[PDB]
This record gives C-alpha cells, sequence and structure tokens, in this order.
RNA sequence: UCCCCCGUGCCCAUAGCGGCGUGGAACCACCCGUUCCCAUUCCGAACACGGAAGUGAAACGCGCCAGCGCCGAUGGUACUGGGCGGGCGACCGCCUGGGAGAGUAGGUCGGUGCGGGGGA
RNA sequence: CGCCUCCUAAAAGGUAACGGAGGCGCCCAAAGGUCCCCUCAGGCGGGACGGAAAUCCGCCGGAGAGCGCAAGGGUAGAAGG
RNA sequence: CUGACUGGGGCCUGUAGAGCACUGAUAGGGCUAGGGGGCCCACCAGCCUACCAAACCCUGUCAAACUCCGAAGGGUCCCAG
C-alpha cells in the first residue's frame, strides 16, 4: 500500500528533548535536499511496522509538500531497543535500489520430512522505477528437501525491476531439525583441549 | 607493477636529487637526445637544449655531444656552473655519455 | 639473417594462410614466433657427478648455444636438495638460431621418436603457447650413438605472439608441427 | 637407433643381431638377409651402408615390430580380459593360461613365493 | 668470540707495529689475514698482516 | 561444548563490561530472540545447557541459533594457595555479554513453543533476560 | 653473442635413407638419419606401414557357412 | 595566453583495475640491422650502437563507461576533558564543552607547475 | 637475579606485581665499502623422467616473500637477489 | 618576569569507542578440493549422501600482546595574560 506520515521540521532542538517528548529524530535527504526532521514516535511505528523500507512512505510536511520517500535507515538504542532517529530517502523519477519482500509459497517437501525452513534472505536487493515498486516477489520452495537451497539466480522477478544482488547469493534453505535422540551422542562427545600457535624458536 | 626502467630511473634520481645540486636530466628517444637543467626545489626549468631543437645532423653520438655543448654555452650565459648529471634510466655510456662529454667541454661544472 | 627453409616457409607460405584464416586487420597482429626455451630439468646430477657439462656440450651442439645454469630456488629434503645447488640447464632460442632449431626438429628430431604418433595437440598454454617434453637426447640428428652417456631429455616451451590457442593452433600446424588430433 | 629403432650390437653377426629385435627370430634374421642378399654372417660394424638401408627398409615394412608388435600382444590382452573369457580371467589375476598345475610350480607367472 | 672465532691483531709488514685488533672464523678462514690498512707510523696504507693476539 | 580449537594465547586478562552491547543487537536469523538485560561473563556451561533445555523442549523439530561464543578463557588459582607465583590455570571459557545482546534465536517452531523455550533457557543463565520477536527494526539493520 | 663458448653454426647436409636432403644449418657440415618427415609414416598419410588390418576379426573368418540353416 | 605531443615535477587512488574507442603529419614507440662502442651466469629479450622500409598490433598518450577498487557528507549515536548525581555491587544517569567508527545520500575513469617541439 | 622484543602502560616520555608471552651470552673475510644490474611469496594453465613442492614457459599477483637468529618497527622508488 | 595556570597557533600520539582490511578466534548457510559411509565395482572408472570438512563467499560476531579507522584529552615549541 501506500502509507503517510506526519513529519516536521527542526533546527537547533535537542535530540534528547524531541525524544523525551515522544518524537523520532530524522532527516531527510537525496542528491538535491538535505532536511532535518522528526517524526511522532507512535505515529510512526504505527506506520513503520507495515511499511518497513519496502514500502513508500509519504511525509506530510508544515509547508503543505508532500514528498514520497523510503525508510533508508533505522538506527537503534542498542540498550534499551527503541530507534532514535530515522533517514528517510526523498524518491526522484530515476530508477532506486531498495530491498523487495520476498515471499515464499508453498510447503518444502523438507519440511514435510521434518525439516526446517531458513529465510536467509525475506527481501532482497533491487532497482526498480518508483512508480514500479512490486508487493512482493513470489518464491517457490515447495520442492526443497532436507538440505536443498535457493538462489537469487532463481528469482522470478516482475516486469522492471533489476536484481541488485550477486545471482549467487543463497535466499533460503531447508535444514535438518532440532533433535534430542542426538544429545546423548554430543553429551559424551570428547572434545579435545585448544592448542595454542606455537611462539618463537618452535613453530 | 612498476617496470625495471621506472625502478631504475627512480633509483638512479633519488639519489641525485638528495646532493641537491641542479640536476642534467637527458631523455634519449630512438632518434633524439634532449637536456633540461631543472631545479627541484622550485620544479622548474632554467636552460634547455636537443637535437630536435637545433635540428642537428646524422651520427646519433656527436649529434649528442653537439647537444651537450649548445647546453653548456646557454647554461653559463644564465651563470650555472656546477651540475649533478641525471643519466636517469640509462646507462653511462655513448650517447648519454657523449652528452656528458659535451657538456663538460663547455665548461659545465661535473 | 640466414636463409632457413622453414622462417621462408613462415613468410610466403604462413602468414597469409593465417591472414585469411582470421582476417587480422595489422600486420602486428598476425601471430608469430617470440622465442624457444629449451630446459633440462636435470637433478640427477645434484650432488651426484655435478658435471652436467655433458649435457651442456650436448644442448650446446643441438641449438649452437650455451645452455646457462639453472641453481635450486629453496632446499628440499626429499628431493635431497641444498638451496643454490646446480639442477639442470636452460637455453633461450631466438631469430635465426630459434628458427634453425624448430626447422631440424620438426624435419628430423620428431620423426625419430619412439613410437611417435604426434604431438599432443592438448598441451596448449591456454594464451597461445606450446610446451612439449622429450624422453631422449639422441632423437636429434648431432647426437650420436657413440658420443652419448646418458639418457636425457627435456622441455621445450614454444611461445608465440598469438593471443589465444586456436590462433596459435593455426601457427603451428601450418609450420608442419604434426598433431593426432 | 639404426634399424628398427634398436641400435643393434656391431661386432655381431647380421642374423645374430637383428634377434636382438622384438618381433626377429633365428628364422626372420634368415628371411631378412636372403630376401636382401646379404652375407648372413657379415659382423654389423662391416655392412655398407647401402647394405644397411637395404636391411632396414625389407625389416620395418614387412613386419610388425617393437611398439606396434607390443600394443597388439597387449590388445589381445586386453580384449580377452574386457570379454571375460576364462583365458582373460587368468591374466586378471596373473595365473598361468595354458592350463598348467598351480598347486606347486607356477613361480614364473606369480612370482618368488609369498610367505604366510 | 669464541674458540672458533678467535680475536687477532693486524701489523703493518713494513714497521711491525700491531695497529688494529679484530676477529675472524679460523675454521671458515684459516688462512693469515693480508688487508692494506692506514698505519700512522708509516702515514701511508700498508699490507697489514694477522698476528697472535 | 564450546571453546576456541586454537589460540594465540592461553590468558585473558579480565577487562571491564561497561556500555551495552558493542553489536548482535537485532534478530538476525530465526524468529524469536532471547536478548541480555545485564552484563555478565555467560559460561559454555550456561550456554550449553540453555541450549539443551531448548532442544528438549521441541523434542523434534525448530532451529536454535547461539549467537554467543566462549572464546574468553577463565582462569582460577588452584585451592588452598597464597597469592602470587604466577597467574592461575584455565578452568572453563566464558563469553562476555552486555545489555541488549540477542544471545539465541530460534526458527522453525509455533510462537507458542519459542515463547516457552526462550524462557526455560533464560532461567540456566546468571542474568534476567527479554524475549523478542523479529521486527522491521530488526530487518532495516 | 659471447666468443670462445658456442658451437659454430654452419651450412649442413642432412641424408635420410629415403634419400630426402635437407638444406639447413647445424654443428655438422654432413649427417645422416635413419627416417625424416618425409618418409615417416605417421607423416606419409595413412601409410600403414604393415597392418592395414581393417576390423580384422572377429568375423572374417567365414570358415565357412556349412552348418546348416 | 588556446589545443596536441615529449621531458620533468607537485598533490598522493576522486589519480587504480576492467571494458570499449581513438592517435602516427609531428613526437614517442615498436621497428630495420648487429659492422663499430657496449652487452647476455644462455639469448641484441634486456643493456648498447648504427639506422629509417613498415606499424600504431604491443607499449604509451587521449576519450568514454561506475562492475570492482578509491573517496564520502548531513543527521543521529558511541566515547569523552571538565562539572554533578545514583547503585551493596557488576555497573547506570544529568549538565557543559569536544565528538567518532560503521552505515546512508552522494563523489570519482584525475588535477596542476615548469621547460621543449608542433598546430592555429 | 644482567641484556633484548611485545603486551600490561590509562594515544608524549616514564611506570609495578613470584602479571601475560618469547629471545640473547652469538655470528659474518662477506653477511663489510662502493659501483652497476635485477625483483618477491602465492594462484591458475602448459612441460620427459618429476612428485603438494626440484628446473622451464605464459598470465594474474604492492607486497602477504626476503632481510643469519626472538619480537617489534622498518623496507622493492630496497634494507631483498 | 622568565613561574604554576590560562588564550591562540602549529607539530607529535594509537588509548576510549569502533572495526574486521592484516594476525588469530568464530555460529550458521552457500559453494566446494580431501576424507567417512552407501549403490556399483577391480578391469579403472561411475553415481549417491540429513557425515566430518580445507579454501573461497554470504550473514553474524570476538581479541592486552589484531587494526582499514579513531576521538575526548595529553605532550611540546612560539606569541600573549
Ligand atoms: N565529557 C563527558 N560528559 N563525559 C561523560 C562520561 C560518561 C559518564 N559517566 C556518563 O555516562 O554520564
Ligand atoms: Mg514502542
Ligand atoms: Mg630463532
Ligand atoms: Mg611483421
Ligand atoms: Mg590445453
Ligand atoms: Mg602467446
Ligand atoms: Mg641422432
Ligand atoms: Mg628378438
Ligand atoms: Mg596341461
Ligand atoms: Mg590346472
Ligand atoms: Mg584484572
Ligand atoms: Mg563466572
Ligand atoms: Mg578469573
Ligand atoms: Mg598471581
Ligand atoms: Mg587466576
Ligand atoms: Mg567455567
Ligand atoms: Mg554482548
Ligand atoms: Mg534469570
Ligand atoms: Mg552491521
Ligand atoms: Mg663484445
Ligand atoms: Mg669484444
Ligand atoms: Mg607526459
Ligand atoms: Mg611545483
Ligand atoms: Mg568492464
Ligand atoms: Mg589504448
Ligand atoms: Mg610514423
Ligand atoms: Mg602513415
Ligand atoms: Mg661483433
Ligand atoms: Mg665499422
Ligand atoms: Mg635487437
Ligand atoms: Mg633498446
Ligand atoms: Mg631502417
Ligand atoms: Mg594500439
Ligand atoms: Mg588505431
Ligand atoms: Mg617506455
Ligand atoms: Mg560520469
Ligand atoms: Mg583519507
Ligand atoms: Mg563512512
Ligand atoms: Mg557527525
Ligand atoms: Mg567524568
Ligand atoms: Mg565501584
Ligand atoms: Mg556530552
Ligand atoms: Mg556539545
Ligand atoms: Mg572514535
Ligand atoms: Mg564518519
Ligand atoms: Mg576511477
Ligand atoms: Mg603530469
Ligand atoms: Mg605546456
Ligand atoms: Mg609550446
Ligand atoms: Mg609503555
Ligand atoms: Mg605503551
Ligand atoms: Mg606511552
Ligand atoms: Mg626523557
Ligand atoms: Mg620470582
Ligand atoms: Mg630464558
Ligand atoms: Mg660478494
Ligand atoms: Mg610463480
Ligand atoms: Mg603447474
Ligand atoms: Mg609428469
Ligand atoms: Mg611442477
Ligand atoms: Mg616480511
Ligand atoms: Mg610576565
Ligand atoms: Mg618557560
Ligand atoms: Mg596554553
Ligand atoms: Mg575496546
Ligand atoms: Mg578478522
Ligand atoms: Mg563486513
Ligand atoms: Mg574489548
Ligand atoms: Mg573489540
Ligand atoms: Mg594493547
Ligand atoms: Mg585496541
Ligand atoms: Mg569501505
Ligand atoms: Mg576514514
Ligand atoms: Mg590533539
Ligand atoms: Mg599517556
Ligand atoms: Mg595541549
Ligand atoms: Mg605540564
Ligand atoms: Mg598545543
Ligand atoms: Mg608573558
Ligand atoms: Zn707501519
Ligand atoms: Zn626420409
Amino acid at each position: 500500500m501506500e502509507y503517510r506520515l506526519k513529519a516536521y521540521y527542526r533546527e537547533g532542538e535537542k535530540p534528547s528533548a524531541l525524544r523525551r517528548a515522544g518524537k523520532l529524530p530524522g532527516v531527510m535527504y537525496n542528491r538535491h535536499l538535505n532536511r532535518k526532521v522528526y517524526v511522532d514516535l507512535v505515529e510512526f511505528d504505527k506506520v513503520f511496522r507495515q511499511a518497513s523500507i519496502h514500502h513508500v512512505i509519504v511525509l506530510e510536511l508544515p509547508d503543505g509538500q508532500s514528498l514520497p520517500t523510503l525508510v533508508r535507515q533505522v538506527n537503534l538504542d542498542k540498550r534499551r531497543r527503541r530507534p532514535e532517529h530515522v533517514d528517510f530517502f526523498v524518491l526522484s523519477d530515476e530508477p532506486v535500489e531498495m530491498y523487495v519482500p520476498l515471499r515464499f509459497v508453498g510447503t518444502p517437501a523438507g519440511v514435510r520430512a521434518g525439516g526446517v525452513l531458513q529465510e536467509i534472505h525475506r527481501d532482497i536487493l533491487v532497482k526498480v522505477s518508483p512508480r514500479n515498486i512490486p508487493e512482493f516477489i513470489e518464491v517457490d520452495v515447495s520442492g526443497l528437501e532436507i538440505g536443498d537451497s535457493l538462489h537469487a539466480s532463481d528469482l522470478k522477478l516482475p516486469p522492471g525491476v533489476e536484481l541488485a544482488v550477486s545471482p549467487e547469493e543463497t535466499i533460503a534453505a531447508v535444514v535438518p531439525p532440532e533433535d534430542v535422540e542426538k544429545l546423548a551422542e554430543e553429551a559424551a562427545a570428547e572434545v579435545a583441549e585448544p592448542e595454542v600457535i606455537k611462539k618463537g624458536k618452535e613453530e | 607493477r612498476l617496470t625495471a626502467y621506472e625502478r631504475r630511473k627512480f633509483r638512479v634520481r633519488n639519489r641525485i636529487k638528495r646532493t641537491g645540486r641542479l640536476r642534467l636530466s637527458v631523455f634519449r628517444s630512438l632518434k633524439h637526445i634532449y637536456a633540461q637543467i631543472i631545479d627541484d626545489e622550485k620544479g622548474v626549468t632554467l636552460v634547455s637544449a636537443s637535437s630536435l631543437a637545433l635540428k642537428l645532423k646524422g651520427n646519433k653520438t656527436e649529434v649528442a655531444r653537439q647537444v651537450g655543448r649548445a647546453l653548456a654555452e646557454k647554461a653559463l650565459a644564465l651563470g650555472i656552473k656546477q651540475v649533478a648529471f641525471d643519466r636517469g634510466p640509462y646507462k653511462y655510456h655513448g650517447r648519454v655519455k657523449a652528452l656528458a662529454e659535451g657538456a663538460r667541454e663547455g665548461g659545465l661544472e661535473f | 639473417p640466414l636463409d632457413v627453409a622453414l622462417k621462408r616457409k613462415y613468410y610466403e607460405e604462413v602468414r597469409p594462410e593465417l591472414i585469411r584464416r582470421f582476417g587480422y586487420q595489422n600486420v602486428w597482429e598476425v601471430p608469430r614466433l617470440e622465442k624457444v626455451v629449451i630446459n633440462q630439468g636435470l637433478g640427477e646430477a645434484k650432488e651426484d657427478a655435478r658435471i652436467l657439462e655433458k649435457a651442456a656440450q650436448e644442448l650446446a651442439l643441438i641449438t649452437g648455444q650455451k645452455p646457462a645454469v639453472t641453481r635450486a630456488k629453496k632446499s628440499i629434503s626429499n628431493f635431497k636438495l641444498r638451496k643454490g645447488m646446480p639442477i639442470g640447464l636452460r637455453v633461450t632460442l631466438r631469430r635465426d638460431r630459434m628458427w634453425i632449431f624448430l626447422e631440424k626438429l620438426l624435419n628430423v628430431a620428431l620423426p625419430r621418436i619412439r613410437d611417435f604418433r604426434g604431438l599432443n595437440p592438448n598441451s596448449f598454454d591456454g594464451r597461445g603457447n606450446y610446451n612439449l617434453g622429450l624422453r631422449e637426447q639422441l632423437i636429434f640428428p648431432e647426437i650420436t650413438y657413440d658420443m652419448v652417456d646418458a639418457l636425457r631429455g627435456m622441455d621445450i616451451a614454444v611461445v608465440t605472439t598469438a593471443e589465444t590457442d586456436e590462433e596459435a593452433r593455426a601457427l603451428l600446424e601450418l609450420l608442419g608441427f604434426p598433431f593426432r588430433k | 637407433a639404426r634399424i628398427a629403432g634398436v641400435e643393434i650390437p656391431r661386432n655381431k653377426r647380421v642374423d645374430v643381431a637383428l634377434t636382438y629385435i622384438y618381433g626377429i627370430g633365428k628364422a626372420r634374421a634368415k628371411e631378412a638377409l636372403e630376401k636382401t642378399g646379404i652375407n648372413p654372417a657379415t659382423r654389423v660394424k662391416d655392412l655398407t651402408e647401402a647394405e644397411v638401408v637395404r636391411l632396414r627398409e625389407y625389416v620395418e615394412n614387412t613386419w610388425k615390430l617393437e611398439g606396434e608388435l607390443r600394443a597388439e600382444v597387449a590388445a589381445n590382452i586386453k580384449r580377452l580380459m574386457d570379454i571375460g573369457c576364462y583365458r582373460g580371467l587368468r591374466h586378471r589375476r596373473g595365473l598361468p593360461v595354458r592350463g598348467q598345475r598351480t598347486r606347486t610350480n607356477a613361480r614364473t607367472r606369480k612370482g618368488p613365493r609369498k610367505t604366510v | 668470540a669464541s674458540e672458533v672465532r678467535i680475536k687477532l691483531l693486524l701489523e703493518c709488514t713494513e714497521c711491525k707495529r700491531r695497529n688494529y685488533a679484530t676477529e675472524k672464523n679460523k675454521r671458515n678462514t684459516p688462512n693469515k689475514l693480508e688487508l692494506r690498512k692506514y698505519c700512522p707510523w708509516c702515514r701511508k696504507h700498508t699490507v697489514h698482516r694477522e698476528v697472535k693476539i | 561444548m564450546l571453546m576456541p580449537r586454537r589460540m594465540k594465547y592461553r590468558k585473558q586478562q579480565r577487562g571491564r563490561l561497561k556500555g551495552a552491547t558493542k553489536g548482535g543487537d537485532y534478530v538476525a536469523f530465526g524468529d524469536y530472540g532471547l536478548v541480555a538485560l545485564e552484563p555478565a561473563w555467560i559460561t559454555a556451561q550456561q550456554i550449553e545447557a540453555a541450549r539443551v533445555a531448548m532442544v528438549r523442549h521441541f523434542r523434534r523439530g525448530g532451529k536454535i541459533f547461539i549467537r554467543i561464543f566462549p572464546d574468553k578463557p577463565y582462569t582460577k588459582k588452584p585451592l588452598e594457595v597464597r597469592m602470587g607465583k604466577g597467574k592461575g590455570n584455565v578452568e572453563g571459557y566464558v563469553a562476555v555479554v552486555k545489555p541488549g545482546r540477542v544471545m539465541f534465536e530460534v526458527a522453525g517452531v509455533t510462537e507458542e513453543q519459542a515463547m516457552e523455550a526462550l524462557r526455560i533457557a533464560g532461567h540456566k543463565l546468571p542474568i534476567k533476560t527479554k524475549i523478542v520477536r523479529r521486527d522491521a527494526y530488526d530487518e532495516a539493520q | 653473442m659471447k666468443e670462445g663458448i658456442h658451437p659454430k653454426l654452419v651450412p649442413a647436409r642432412i641424408i635420410c635413407g629415403c634419400g630426402n636432403v635437407i638444406e639447413t644449418y647445424s654443428t655438422k657440415p654432413e649427417i645422416y638419419v635413419e627416417v625424416c618427415s618425409k618418409c615417416h609414416p605417421f607423416y606419409t598419410g595413412q601409410q600403414r606401414f604393415v597392418d592395414t588390418e581393417g576390423r580384422v576379426e572377429r568375423f572374417q573368418r567365414r570358415y565357412g557357412d556349412s552348418y546348416r540353416k
């Protein structure tokens, strides 16, 4: 979909003051503009948990302007697991690199056999027109056993969208599951002591 | 990847420029020979001479020698006397050597 | 530059067929021979009798050129090898002696090889050069059974200006190199 | 590598020398020197060069020798070992081939005795 | 210095005075060192020869 | 259980434990994570008890990701000796863990399965913990 | 070339057994060889020195058809 | 003073790798030779000399391209001089001044000094 | 138990513990002076005996080789050959 | 009048933090020599692996004796209080 988010301008307000008033600080940029912004945290969080660098967010500004952006970067407070700053990338008419959600259709035969589908990439990096952004990219994984894998070279891309990663990059795999029957093997598995790399006259 | 040519040139010339004298640089093409006296502190050439610019005759070795005399005569009229010879990538031999001998005959001190 | 039949065959016959087979637009683009490097990795003379001068007297008769000593890079215990030890001969043939050697090589030497069935078509550099080894040195017309003492072969590198294996296959085959496949 | 690729001994008679070739025995030595009219008692050191290539020519063109003979004998042992017949099995194991007893002897085919 | 790497003196062969002390490896260099050196008595260069220290 | 196969040095100084975790603060592999809420040296024994507790709750199925590794040698002098006479002997290995670090992630399993396995695992560790689920914030990292 | 180290190359005859003679260069002015490219069976087409055999076995027997049909 | 080339410096990859294209009148190179100077642990490959039929194929120079490499903000954060608080501790905060690294936007297929030859 | 190298050492210098790791008590007549020349390890392909690795050839390869010996600094525009 | 301390200016530095380009460590996946095992075989090859796994790549990390980076400060000289 196409989400909307009120944004506001900030000059010399201190980020800790804005964040204490419930406002997430941010920035807007492309080759033409660079402006210090802030959004409302609860408002931004409602949108971002859905939009999430994948779908377009339109920023309604206080001067009346509206600008179509991709979230380019989210900085998290490593202690509290909270966003502390956003980068809004203002889209132009030229193509753009971006991540399109991968969507894994079907149940693998390995998963039926007891396995686990490891979704290695959940989106994929890609150049596409900002008027061409597909909602997702379907991938058939129903023929993967334990342990087969899928790569970006197996992506059936919609029209207008070019792969921006190496075709040899792994996107999914189906791996063996955890098994209690292996525990007693691993428990009674003696692992020898670490070797210390020879130093000096002995090497 | 430097060539043996570029290594030879750098090696010869670093040693020359360490002594702080004006260098007599010499470029030897298949056809012609050239000379500049260079102040490396200013990065500036003070006096030149070459077969191409004097439209000189046939035998490359005697041509080289005459180029040296020519360089000397113009050098002394500017006050230049002492100098350091910059064989660059060439052996001190033949055409280069002749140009050096020709410079010395003209009173360049080296 | 001497008049040698192989060199003349290169210019008169070989070059025209190469220009026609590949359509070169510059005369310097047509494949030619750069050098022929002969190597004896003797090593059976390391310490024993470093009187490989026997072999140097041989290669000098074969090529008209005095080969030069190869010395061991590092020391190798299993090969019984001390760094710096003399372990063979390399002689680099260019211009008329290169032609003069290759001339006798194709006419006389290769035919005298035991159970000869043609040069190995797959021995090409991947960049347009070729290599072949020899099992003996009596193969050559100058080295007679009388003068010989031991059976010493060699490596032969044939370096061309061709950028690809196909152009080099063309040039060598045209000069008279007998390939089996 | 005179004839034929084997540098046959000088000092010895021609019939005797040519036996030092894979494929030429006492029988074919008589055949080569008659068919080229060479005294069979002449030492190899005394063959006129005309005689040599005369002797060389007939020998190499008439009979399979050295490598071609050896490749052929091998090719026959190979095909016997591929078509899986009984003689082929005996060549597969290195055992004798012409029906001999193996409880004892057969040391030529088996090699020197292996202890137990 | 050791048993095989000995100390030694260099003696000016013209005036016989010992002008330099040095060392060598008498296994590697069993012959007596002959070297040109300045002799300050003769006030010129001179063949000096190894002499026991 | 986990420990380096080789090392350049047998014994490490103790260092400090200040600050939030350096990296590894977002869910990178599985669907749910167990986040450290306070610093500690987590022992190789503790990680293995945490891993076994999750394997046993899953019985058969699922995938566990262990995102910390005990590479720091832990040293203790022999009992009843005095101070001095050199550094103690290596008795074990620990992983340094600071607040915000995602220690374990699980995948291939229901939400109720993951919540409960990460809870039992957390009871084996010498620190308070949080259970998290992969977010858009995790994906944008 | 350096002096006094290289064997001098002079014009040379090479006489093969097949009468072929090559005008080349060598350290020896006249050499006799037993074979050359002009007569070697690999060179001179499919000159099968002897075994122009074909199959040869395992059917050119045909001794005979006397068994019935 | 403008454009091309040859020397020779400076900045120190925004200057590099790769791909493609282009240049021989001039210059440069390959080139033609190995008598002469000089030269090869063998080799005129190199070094060197004497040349001038050819070719810009190689090299070099000059363009174009952002796949790699190189450079890289703004914003925010870590950390912190100095000043204060809190916690039994491991450790955690506030003020004031300073402020990265990673990453994002983006930049880059160089710029410039001196002399020499040619051109307009 | 003297001496050298690194760390501890809190970005000048210095800095302790029966703190963490290694080395020295030699050597070289060239392994020294100077002049001239040369450039590595490694990867791939090719080559008789010949091999993971001997010697040869081609392409890639800025320094990961080398520098008598510990470690560190330095270093091919050489301190290496 | 040169001092502690302070202003400005230059130069020196490798810590905090961070990073992974070097030296090592490292979980998983991919790719993939070599082993384990399984069909098939001895006639020398061939296929298969939910096995261990080098190199390489991706994702994600660790380091007093790691550093492609790198502060705050500190040191020192000049002029001024
Ligand atoms: N220059 C400074 N403000 N330094 C503050 C040091 C950190 C301090 N202990 C804090 O977390 O608050
Ligand atoms: Mg919230
Ligand atoms: Mg040592
Ligand atoms: Mg030509
Ligand atoms: Mg090939
Ligand atoms: Mg080639
Ligand atoms: Mg012969
Ligand atoms: Mg016989
Ligand atoms: Mg019987
Ligand atoms: Mg029987
Ligand atoms: Mg401590
Ligand atoms: Mg503990
Ligand atoms: Mg402890
Ligand atoms: Mg202690
Ligand atoms: Mg202890
Ligand atoms: Mg422990
Ligand atoms: Mg942590
Ligand atoms: Mg707990
Ligand atoms: Mg990251
Ligand atoms: Mg000479
Ligand atoms: Mg001479
Ligand atoms: Mg230029
Ligand atoms: Mg300048
Ligand atoms: Mg390209
Ligand atoms: Mg070009
Ligand atoms: Mg021209
Ligand atoms: Mg023209
Ligand atoms: Mg001469
Ligand atoms: Mg003359
Ligand atoms: Mg030449
Ligand atoms: Mg030249
Ligand atoms: Mg000419
Ligand atoms: Mg060109
Ligand atoms: Mg062109
Ligand atoms: Mg050049
Ligand atoms: Mg552009
Ligand atoms: Mg920089
Ligand atoms: Mg950056
Ligand atoms: Mg900033
Ligand atoms: Mg403080
Ligand atoms: Mg405290
Ligand atoms: Mg602050
Ligand atoms: Mg501030
Ligand atoms: Mg910093
Ligand atoms: Mg930055
Ligand atoms: Mg560029
Ligand atoms: Mg310039
Ligand atoms: Mg100019
Ligand atoms: Mg001009
Ligand atoms: Mg210190
Ligand atoms: Mg220190
Ligand atoms: Mg210090
Ligand atoms: Mg002091
Ligand atoms: Mg003590
Ligand atoms: Mg000791
Ligand atoms: Mg010496
Ligand atoms: Mg190599
Ligand atoms: Mg190889
Ligand atoms: Mg082999
Ligand atoms: Mg090899
Ligand atoms: Mg080194
Ligand atoms: Mg005062
Ligand atoms: Mg004072
Ligand atoms: Mg001050
Ligand atoms: Mg740190
Ligand atoms: Mg690393
Ligand atoms: Mg990285
Ligand atoms: Mg740390
Ligand atoms: Mg760290
Ligand atoms: Mg440290
Ligand atoms: Mg550090
Ligand atoms: Mg970078
Ligand atoms: Mg930087
Ligand atoms: Mg500072
Ligand atoms: Mg300090
Ligand atoms: Mg200061
Ligand atoms: Mg002070
Ligand atoms: Mg200051
Ligand atoms: Mg004052
Ligand atoms: Zn005296
Ligand atoms: Zn013939």
